[PDB]
RNA sequence: GCAAGACUAAAACUCAAAUGAAUUGACGGGGGCCCGCACAAGCGGUGGAGCAUGUGGUUUAAUUCGAUGCAACGCGAAGAACCUUACCUGGCCUUGACAUACUAGAAACUUUUCAGAGAUGGAUUGGUGCCUUCGGGAACCUAGAUACAGGUGCUGCAUGGCUGUCGUCAGCUCGUGUCGUGAGAUGUUGGGUUAAGUCCCGCAACGAGCGCAACCCUUUUCCUUACUUGCCAGCAUUUCGGAUGGGAACUUUAAGGAUACUGCCAGUGACAAACUGGAGGAAGGCGGGGACGACGUCAAGUCAUCAUGGCCCUUACGGCCAGGGCUACACACGUGCUACAAUGGUCGGUACAAAGGGUUGCUACACAGCGAUGUGAUGCUAAUCUCAAAAAGCCGAUCGUAGUCCGGAUUGGAGUCUGCAACUCGACUCCAUGAAGUCGGAAUCGCUAGUAAUCGCGGAUCAGAAUGCCGCGGUGAAUACGUUCCCG
């Protein structure tokens, strides 16, 4: 991936990290029922008054090596090309070729 | 047509893994990220010291590093300064404590890294190819080996058209799961480009499995 | 296993975890301590409840 | 096969009247493995003909069945024993399924008992066999 | 010489070759031999309909870029509302969002606001931190300067690495002797047999190595160890629920082992390799399946995973943002899903799995709703709790061949959930509507047994979004006379 891209996705996953208490704070107050409906409206208007990549949907799982957007797998945090050949190699601990 | 990976297809027959330790599914991708950035590390760092394998294990909250090398005394250090830095860097790199442990290679002309590597580098110095494979050929089947394959890919000598070479002495049977074949590939940088090495190396086959491995 | 296009050329890969249960009952006082002293072997992980 | 001969697979009787042309039969009318609703529509058949004429079932079905079955095939050729019962079981399949009767089993059974005396679609259809046979 | 022409017969100029025989390979619209779901024999599909998805074309501001006979077309993509995003419109920055090298200043940061679509810009708070040889150095930020950074821009026909394909096709190589002036040849050659250059007989040759087979995983029978969170044969108590005391038998879980070797019996081949049949055995001649892909072919595929020679841009082909597009639509093709019904639809009652997932997660149970779902609440970091209802199946009733009590496209109305946000452009629920379709032309595809067919279940990607992909089990067939023909 172009190096630009990786440094968008730094900075997406910075500002998640920075907004991630009052989202949630606000987000139990919104779903608190004790609260008022001005209460839950104001908390609702604060929600959306955040910026974009305060919000965790944004956020594209990318290769720990080269930064590719497809072919995940979450388990090993690399995709797929690396994957292979990091396996391959015996760097994986308990991966094997499987056969049955 | 292609050739699986000689030591993937035998990782769980009669080859050990080069990482040993155990992660819940959270832990293990933070875990391979760091144990990977370590390997670079080291790789980088230790280009003139000979060394071929690497083996990182997390006994309990701490990393031990295995290193394998046949120059000792460049990792080590004139009174070990050298290993005491290796440990701090780790640390830096990893998250807990990192122990390293070298090993000593008394037969550099078996492993095939280092076959590789001095390949790679005589190329890097437009030595000739056909020399260069079988000086590393007669002086691995010298060293006791039951055979050895070499293979150069690429722009061999200058050339415009890429072509691949290949020389060998001895038997490799590669299709045997149960025969010890040391593998290893190295590129070398030359100003028409890159020159591919490829290195197999047969030390006779393996009996009693896995169990006689020892795992 | 290709860069870019062949979908029936794949790498199947598999891991297994493996599970012990041991069971230790009427212990001596030296038990706790001599199983605390034995060490951590690398790759096998140990829980102890008591 | 080129070289190899394969040998004919081997069928169980069928667990009521251990017979293999019963199970046979079976076979050819089950769809996509309802062995189940096959055995239900050919014992149904078999009980109807028993309770309409007292006879034993095996009997009147292999009485039929050697009734309906052609020596020769449709352009004439020749054919072997299986092959034989094979098409007899294939066309007292059809002509059971364009009667009208509720039921399959009622309309088999209805199949078996005219094609048995000779006023039967599959017996048409084995007339239109060798009056095609003549021909060479 | 009637003629057509025959006979005799040069030079200028031009090239560094033109030739003969034999050797190795390659090729042939040359020959011979064999095998393979290649054809035959069968079962079920596609081409016809509606919808899903990919492509071509057209359209567009853009419809981002690759893959193109088999071997591209549910392909990269294991999952495009924003993001992803690479494209378009418009708004912005320029040593840069990111590195090293130099010169200085600043803890880093932190609270409220205003303008703006946002990028950005302006005000406004509090904090002012760490180590010391403490005269400054560690972190992070800001300012200036130039070498530079950056480029999913081009060249896969300059490359590495990786992959497809012939094709699981059966071949490919080496030593000492002999023959030839020589390049080279012999060995690998013929007769049987085999999945096999698998093996045996023949053979100026004898011997090897890699390919084949085996070693690896899984399934079928038995044994040992192990007895919980799993099991319940015997005993006892039962709230009749392994629920309880209890048992270690059985099922299972999962490590290590045993067993099959033509071993035995009966004939053949050849006096062999082999072949045929029988008993025992869970299994008999390779028991089934997976992984493993020889020397080589196609300037095959990938500079858009990554690396890399060369070329090109540098206030832009780099970087940031909001909105749009990748979802268009007179058409054509590929791959699928659902049907056309009675071996079926609906309703009521009632049985039997395997595998896998679960802590920002799966959720018992109760209440509310027709429902998607909501609220409270319980157990579970799991052989412990949970997803979970298996479905086809069996019993009973009804429908009685109708475009129907078949089919479920399209459209109107009303809702739930994820998400900052479902207009372009999500999934699901309810009421209403009820299209084509009555079995599909020339032609064409898959499959030889727990297979085809049919039925349900799970997972990767993932906030949400599978008829695709990768797996799991249930029910469970038909036919193979044979090698003419078609393909390789
Ligand atoms: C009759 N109708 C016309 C005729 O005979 N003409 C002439 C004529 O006699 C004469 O010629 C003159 N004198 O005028 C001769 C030679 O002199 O040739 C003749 N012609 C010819 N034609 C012939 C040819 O070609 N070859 C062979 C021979 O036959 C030749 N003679
Ligand atoms: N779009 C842009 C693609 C550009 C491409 N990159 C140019 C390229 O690579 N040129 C190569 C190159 O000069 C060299 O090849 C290597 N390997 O350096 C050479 C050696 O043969 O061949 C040329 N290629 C050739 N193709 C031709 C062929 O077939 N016949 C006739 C003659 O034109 C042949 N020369």
């Amino acid at each position: 991936a172009k190096k630009g891209m990786i440094n968008r996705e730094l900075k997406r996953e910075k500002t998640v990290a920075k907004y991630a208490a009052k989202r949630a704070e606000l987000k139990a107050t919104i779903a608190n029922v004790n609260a008022s409906d001005e209460e839950r409206f104001e908390a609702m208007l604060k929600l959306q008054a955040l910026p974009r990549n305060a919000s965790p949907v944004r956020l594209r799982n990318r290769c720990g090596l080269t930064g590719r957007p497809h072919g995940y797998f979450r388990k090993f945090g690399l995709s797929r090309n690396k994957l292979r050949d990091t396996v391959m190699q015996g760097d994986v601990p308990g991966v094997v070729k499987a056969s049955w | 047509g292609q050739k699986v990976h000689p030591i993937g297809i035998r990782l769980g027959v009669v080859k050990r893994h080069n990482a040993n330790w155990y992660a819940n599914p959270k832990q293990y991708a933070e875990y391979l990220l760091k144990d990977l950035q370590v390997r670079e590390f080291l790789t980088k760092k230790l280009k003139n010291a000979m060394v071929s394998n690497i083996l990182i294990e997390r006994p309990s909250g701490a990393a031990k590093v295995t290193i394998s090398t046949a120059r000792p005394g460049i990792v080590i250090g004139k009174k070990g300064e050298d290993i005491e830095k290796l440990q701090r860097e780790l640390t830096n790199i990893m998250g807990v404590p990192a122990q390293v442990s070298i090993n000593e290679i008394d037969r550099p002309d078996l492993d095939a890294r280092l076959v590789a590597e001095a390949i790679a580098s005589q190329l890097e110095k437009r030595v000739m190819f056909r020399r260069a494979m079988k000086r590393a050929v007669q002086n691995t089947m010298r060293a006791g080996a039951k055979g050895i394959k070499v293979e150069v890919s690429g722009r061999l000598g200058g050339a415009e058209i890429a072509r691949t070479e290949w020389y060998r002495e001895g038997r490799v049977p590669l299709h045997t799961l149960r025969a010890d074949i040391d593998y290893a590939t190295m590129r070398a940088e030359t100003t028409y480009g890159t020159i591919g090495v490829k290195v197999w190396i047969f030390r006779g086959e393996i009996l009693g499995g896995m169990k006689q491995v020892m795992n | 296993t290709s860069p870019h296009v062949n979908k029936d050329a794949r790498d199947q890969y598999e891991i297994r975890t493996y599970k012990r249960l041991i069971d230790i009952v009427q212990p001596t006082d030296k038990t706790v301590d001599a199983l605390m002293k034995l060490d951590l072997a690398a790759g096998v992980d140990v829980q102890i409840a008591l | 096969p080129r070289r190899r001969v394969v040998a004919a697979r081997e069928i169980l009787p069928d667990p009521k009247f251990s017979s293999q042309t019963i199970a046979k039969f079976m076979n050819h009318v089950m769809q996509d493995g309802k062995k189940s609703i096959a055995e239900s529509i050919v014992y149904g058949a078999l009980e109807r003909v028993q309770e309409k004429n007292k006879v034993d079932p095996v009997e009147f079905f292999e009485t039929t069945l050697e009734k309906v079955r052609p020596m020769v095939e449709v352009v004439p050729m020749e054919v072997r024993p299986s092959r034989r019962t094979a098409l007899a079981m294939r066309w007292l399949v059809d002509a059971a399924a364009k009667r009208s009767e509720k039921t399959m089993a009622l309309r088999l059974a209805g199949e078996l008992l005219d094609a048995a005396e000779g006023k039967g679609a599959a017996i048409k259809k084995r007339e239109d066999v060798h009056r095609m046979a003549e021909a060479n």
